[PDB]
RNA sequence: UCACAAGGCUAAAACCUUAUGAAACUCCGAAGGGGCACGCGUUUAGUCCGGGAGUGAGGCUGCGAGAGCUAACUUCCGUAGCCGAGAGGGAAACAACCCAGACCAUCAGCUAAGGUCCCUAAAUGAUCGCUCAGUGGUUAAGGAUGUGUCGUCGCAUAGACAGCCAGGAGGUUGGCUUAGAAGCAGCCACCCUUCAAAGAGUGCGUAAUAGCUCACUGGUCGAGUGACGAUGCGCCGAAAAUGAUCGGGGCUCAAGUGAUCUACCGAAGCUAUGGAUUCAACUCGCGAAGCGAGUUGUCUG
RNA sequence: UCCCAAAAUGUAACGGAGGCGCCCAAAGGUCACCUCAAGACGGUUGGAAAUCGUCUGUAGAGCGCAAAGGUAGAAGGUGG
RNA sequence: AUCAACGGAUAAAAGUUACCCCGGGGAUAACAGGCUGAUCUCCCCCGAGAGUCCAUAUCGGCGGGGAGGUUUGGCACCUC
RNA sequence: CACCCCCGUGCCCAUAGCACUGUGGAACCACCCCACCCCAUGCCGAACUGGGUCGUGAAACACAGCAGCGCCAAUGAUACUCGGACCGCAGGGUCCCGGAAAAGUCGGUCAGCGCGGGGGUU
């Protein structure tokens, strides 16, 4: 990713197909604004846990993680966005997708999967190595059986800002 | 329980009034009664009871009432206002008044 | 900064007639120069569009 | 459908819709585009058409809901006597506001359940599916 | 506080995550407004005392609300402007909209809105495009291999999209239902066999069989082709009463249209020359003030 | 009294809701003193609610009546 | 002092007129027109279902988009 | 204030509060003890009040630690919006110019400034 320019004055990019966006060290704080199509392939594929580099038309190259998006409500597109650019060995706290594998049995039965939320968000990791996904086991899981936000396995020196008995991904009757 | 006190404060209009306040604290077995200006954020005369009290322990209170207004004598003081505490006038710090409300 | 009035005030809201006013200009093709300054120079903002200023 | 219990009459107004443009609650979401009313039945019909598309059993999620209660006089009557009584409820639904959510079925089955939902409606609509975590 | 979407949890309420509506909810909270001081800087009004009134039916448009059907050339308020009491140019015509406030004279010049094919003053202007529908010259959900422009994804020198030859399989009438259901009226699952390839399978079919064909592969060729949205201009949806039409003629070999540029026409607005009136200040006569005169400014629906 | 009422006042409708035509000799004057609703644990009648205790507790109460503002350093409850 | 029609005409007061009269009003209704189009009339979209079987041969629920101006109205704009 | 600390009392009215936690004792504070009287309990020295210790500093208070909570809170962008202009039959929407939130993210913070007195620095 490679944007240019940041004044406070936007009609330079507007239409051109840029975002407005930030970036903050949290010590060094930085507006500008990057090329849609890049950041749009780029969230698309890194997401909120992301990390990709970011060269300033001024030669100086940082790493940076996702913190916010700022939509078009009417046009459902991205218009701004808040960046935090990563320190080194502790981060901040990482919203993270549950998925789900294989065949439960659940479907086989009566019910059906339902991801009762979607984004969990953790403390930590050692930033350099973020979870981007977190695979939960379902085979087991029959209908009327829900899954706390203990029973997760965390990929070591991860903790859970999640009150931990909390419904995640359970399996629901049918009708 | 705090509300006795911050009442009767509150009651002593401290500026407008013009008059000094004059504070107590007899609830342990020493006291301190201040004269204080209010506005300036500065207290004026003063006659504690912990730097020797002869031997009285509630007796005394005649005495620092008299040596108090005995230091507004000096300072100039001739008109008060008395701040009690959460001390519901009755012999200890009406002795000390009645003291002082002789002995100006 | 310099200044003509080059519109009008008929079918414009009172205030803007009232500054047109002060400026000095009582018709059309009048101009005049004005005091850079904020009261004035903020007289000539409020009633802008009706006026081509100069420098 | 309707409100339990609340305080009567109402009123009308409009720009842009508020919370929440993005989808919770499920994998596909339809999404207005136009700032109008929805009546308790129109929403209604989308849930049984819906309902029946998915068979059993999929998961609806029917984010809006009706509370402004809207009036009609008594029919021929000269204006004034009053102000009419609560002819139905309406949800006043905004441009970008998600009106449906549905999961627990392929991305067809949710495009068609959809487009039929979407002929019964008041308005133009569109389908999408998540990344807007602006929260969750 | 009232209302409300999925879930947890518990004996339902409270409470937990997720999520949202509010004229009569408010942790917050603009732009703006209102008071007061100055005038740091322009300009002209103000206030009080007294004489004379008239008016007290308002009207439209924009914005803000209620009422109403988010109807009315509707009703009732707030607010700006116009008409009222406003002529002049424009909007064919047209109180109100857009430009613009008409002291008088002129066979003089510049402009505003709006315009420059002929009726009709002024470029049948320039350059890059768009639409071919008379769209232009009045409506919508819905629909559509119209055409321009972007973006996504997919398939392809392992031979594809189309075309053409052939196979399309054995378990197995899969189970259930059924008077019969055997891919194909309704409820559960999509497993093996043979191979270069053949899926309890798509439509037609039968009362049910049988039957036709597709999803896959091979040859054949010989190259691109397929899906999904975004957007510009159009197409359909588009049916009313006396005779048609954009005001008309007519316009695409643009007189339609999106963009940028310039030249011109256009008012009672501005300007030129002449002239009168109102007020003001300056100058003069007679006897302060007052009247007349004159000059400058000013004003005159 | 609230909303309409467009964050100054004001502002209409046969617009949207609700009260008043009293009451108090203490519910006033002053002086002094006291702090609420509610939930949780445990408690003879009880056992939804009674009365007691512990913990939490900024108002989630009270103010003669309508509602709005207001109010816990009292306007709230008690006594001279 | 329900002078409560609450700035309160008298100390003291109800109906009727198709036998009716006067002065005015399109400041105001019934007819018609006009504006609107809820209602009224038709046409279109989706298709659940009916049609042994098969949504559309024909019919078409729950809902949606328009037209027309012949209904009952709304408004009160020229004509009392 | 000379340096500390404690007691009172203020400006400040939560970036100043709460929890968890450590420290503190004859030198100020607190609990403590006694109460027939002053005085007082809608009953009871619980509280007001009165005579005073030792004992304990555990409770409470003072002080320090801490960012779990609470509170304070950016820049960036946006909502809206004065004022210039516009589109849509209409519900509604756009452009230019200035102003410009709220919520959230970055964070920030276990306050700060005085007066008086007491008591300590072999
Ligand atoms: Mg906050
Ligand atoms: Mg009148
Ligand atoms: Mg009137
Ligand atoms: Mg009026
Ligand atoms: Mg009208
Ligand atoms: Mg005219
Ligand atoms: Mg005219
Ligand atoms: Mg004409
Ligand atoms: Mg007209
Ligand atoms: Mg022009
Ligand atoms: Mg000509
Ligand atoms: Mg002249
Ligand atoms: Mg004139
Ligand atoms: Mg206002
Ligand atoms: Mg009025
Ligand atoms: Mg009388
Ligand atoms: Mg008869
Ligand atoms: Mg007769
Ligand atoms: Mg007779
Ligand atoms: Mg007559
Ligand atoms: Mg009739
Ligand atoms: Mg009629
Ligand atoms: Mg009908
Ligand atoms: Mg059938
Ligand atoms: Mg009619
Ligand atoms: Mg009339
Ligand atoms: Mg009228
Ligand atoms: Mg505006
Ligand atoms: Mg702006
Ligand atoms: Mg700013
Ligand atoms: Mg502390």
């Amino acid at each position: 990713m490679e944007l240019t320019a940041k004044p406070r004055t936007p009609k330079q990019k507007l239409d051109e197909s840029m975002i407005a966006a930030v970036a903050y060290n949290k010590e060094n704080n930085v507006s500008f604004a990057l090329d849609r199509k890049a950041f749009d392939r780029a969230f698309r594929q890194q997401s909120t846990t992301g990390l990709f580099d970011i060269t300033v038309e001024g030669g100086e190259t940082f790493p940076a993680l996702v913190k916010a998006v700022q939509m078009d409500k009417r046009k459902r597109a991205p218009i701004h966005v808040d960046f935090y650019m990563v320190t080194y060995g502790e981060p901040v706290e990482v919203s993270v997708p549950v998925h789900t594998t294989g065949r439960s049995q659940g479907e086989v039965q009566g019910g059906l999967v339902d991801i009762v939320v979607h984004n969990l968000q953790i403390v930590a990791p050692g930033p350099r190595r973020i979870p981007q996904e977190l695979v939960v086991d379902v085979t087991k899981m029959n209908i009327g059986d829900h899954i706390t936000a203990g029973d997760i396995k965390l990929p070591e020196g991860c903790t859970l800002a999640a009150d931990p008995e909390l419904t995640v991904v359970s399996v629901l009757p049918p009708r | 329980r705090r509300k006795l006190r911050t009442r009767r404060k509150v009651r002593t209009t401290t500026a407008a009034s013009g008059k000094l306040r004059l504070s107590v604290y007899r609830s342990s077995k020493h006291i301190y009664a201040q004269i204080i200006d209010d506005s300036r954020g500065q207290t004026l005369a003063a006659a504690s009871s912990a730097a020797l009290k002869s031997g009285n322990k509630t007796d005394t209170a005649a005495a620092v009432g008299k040596a108090l207004a005995a230091a507004a004598a000096e300072k100039g003081i001739k008109q008060v206002v008395f701040d009690r505490g959460s001390y519901k006038y009755h012999g200890r710090v009406k002795a000390l008044a009645d003291a002082a409300r002789e002995g100006g | 900064m310099k200044i003509k009035l080059v519109r009008s005030v008929i079918g414009r809201p009172g205030n803007q007639v009232k500054t047109v006013q002060a400026l000095g200009l009582r018709k059309i093709g009048d101009s005049r120069e004005v005091s850079d300054t904020p009261a004035v120079r903020g007289m000539v903002k409020t009633v802008k569009h009706l006026l081509e200023v100069q420098e | 459908k309707r409100t339990k219990f609340r305080k009567q009459f109402r009123g009308r107004m409009t720009g842009d819709a508020k919370g929440g443009d993005y989808v919770a609650f499920g994998d596909y979401g339809l999404i207005a585009m136009e700032p109008a009313w929805i009546k308790s039945n129109q929403i209604e019909a989308c849930r049984i058409v819906m309902s029946r598309h998915f068979r059993r059993g999929g998961k609806i999620y029917i984010r809006i809901f009706p509370d402004k209660p809207v009036t009609k006089k008594p029919a021929e009557t000269r204006m004034g006597k009053g102000k009419g009584a609560v002819e139905y409820w309406v949800s006043v639904v905004k441009p970008g506001r998600v009106m449906f959510e549905v999961a627990g079925v392929t991305e067809e089955q949710a495009k068609e359940a959809f487009r039929l939902a979407g002929h019964k409606l008041p308005i133009q609509t569109k389908m999408v599916k998540r990344e807007v975590y602006d929260e969750a």
